[PDB]
């Protein structure tokens, strides 16, 4: 087409979606990761994760307001990935990289799994 | 704004 | 912080939100612009428009599944802006610029109003 | 990935 494009638009949209999350505005699901609860927007979760895409496109699960993750999932790993979904920034540290990579494999976040594998390879 |  | 950032994340999120819109997945509102109807996600509309941000943060209006816009609003202008919200690309043409600018002023989309004003100034 |  003959469109013009605003370079910062996608980043500005994501920043505003994170502001809505902060302020608990229009959050429509609670993700339970053992004893912890995380509120989020189903659409953002589906846009970032192959697992949430599969869950919320299912005719029965799309209607659930609470999703319980596998008990092996680490809440801190999930929290780091949820922050990544809403900001593009990944808080990857020597002390959390294994939990983050395991969580990203479970959530089907291929770009995160890729950077974790590279950082692990560099340490070996 | 740019030409994409 | 000591975060790493995935450059293409925000663009990839927006592309997936537009794919959900295309496939009518988890759309939760219908915007009526005279005889036309547009399905969308309330969160994306709020993230892009000062008017939708004000509407969906209102304790009564946040619960509505149908929003009727002012009858003076042009459906093609709205359609062009809705596509911009979901893609960052604005289909601005000599034949639609006045309707697009009027719609962007009503929707409170300051960056769009800015580029329309500049393109109009260049023609004069 | 970059250093932001
Ligand atoms: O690593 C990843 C990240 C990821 C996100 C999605 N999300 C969606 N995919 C499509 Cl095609 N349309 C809409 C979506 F919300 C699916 C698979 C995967 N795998
Ligand atoms: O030209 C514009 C575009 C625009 C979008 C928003 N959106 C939100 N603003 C904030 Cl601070 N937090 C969350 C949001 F969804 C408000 C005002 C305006 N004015
Ligand atoms: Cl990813
Ligand atoms: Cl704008």
């Amino acid at each position: 087409d003959s469109c013009i494009q605003f370079t910062r638009h996608a980043s500005d949209v994501l920043l505003n979606l994170n502001r809505l999350r902060s302020r608990d505005i229009l959050t429509d699901v609670v993700i339970v990761v053992s004893r912890e609860q995380f509120r989020a927007h189903k659409t953002v979760l589906m846009a970032c994760s192959g697992l949430f895409y599969s869950i919320f496109t299912d005719q029965l699960k799309c209607n659930l307001s609470v999703i319980n993750l596998d008990p092996e999932i680490n809440p801190e790993g999930f929290c780091i990935l949820l922050d990544f979904m809403y900001t593009s920034r990944l808080n990857l540290r020597e002390g959390n990289i294994m939990a983050v990579m395991a969580t990203a494999m479970y959530l089907q976040m291929e770009h995160v799994v890729d950077t974790c594998r590279k950082f692990i390879k560099a340490s070996e | 704004w740019v030409i994409p």
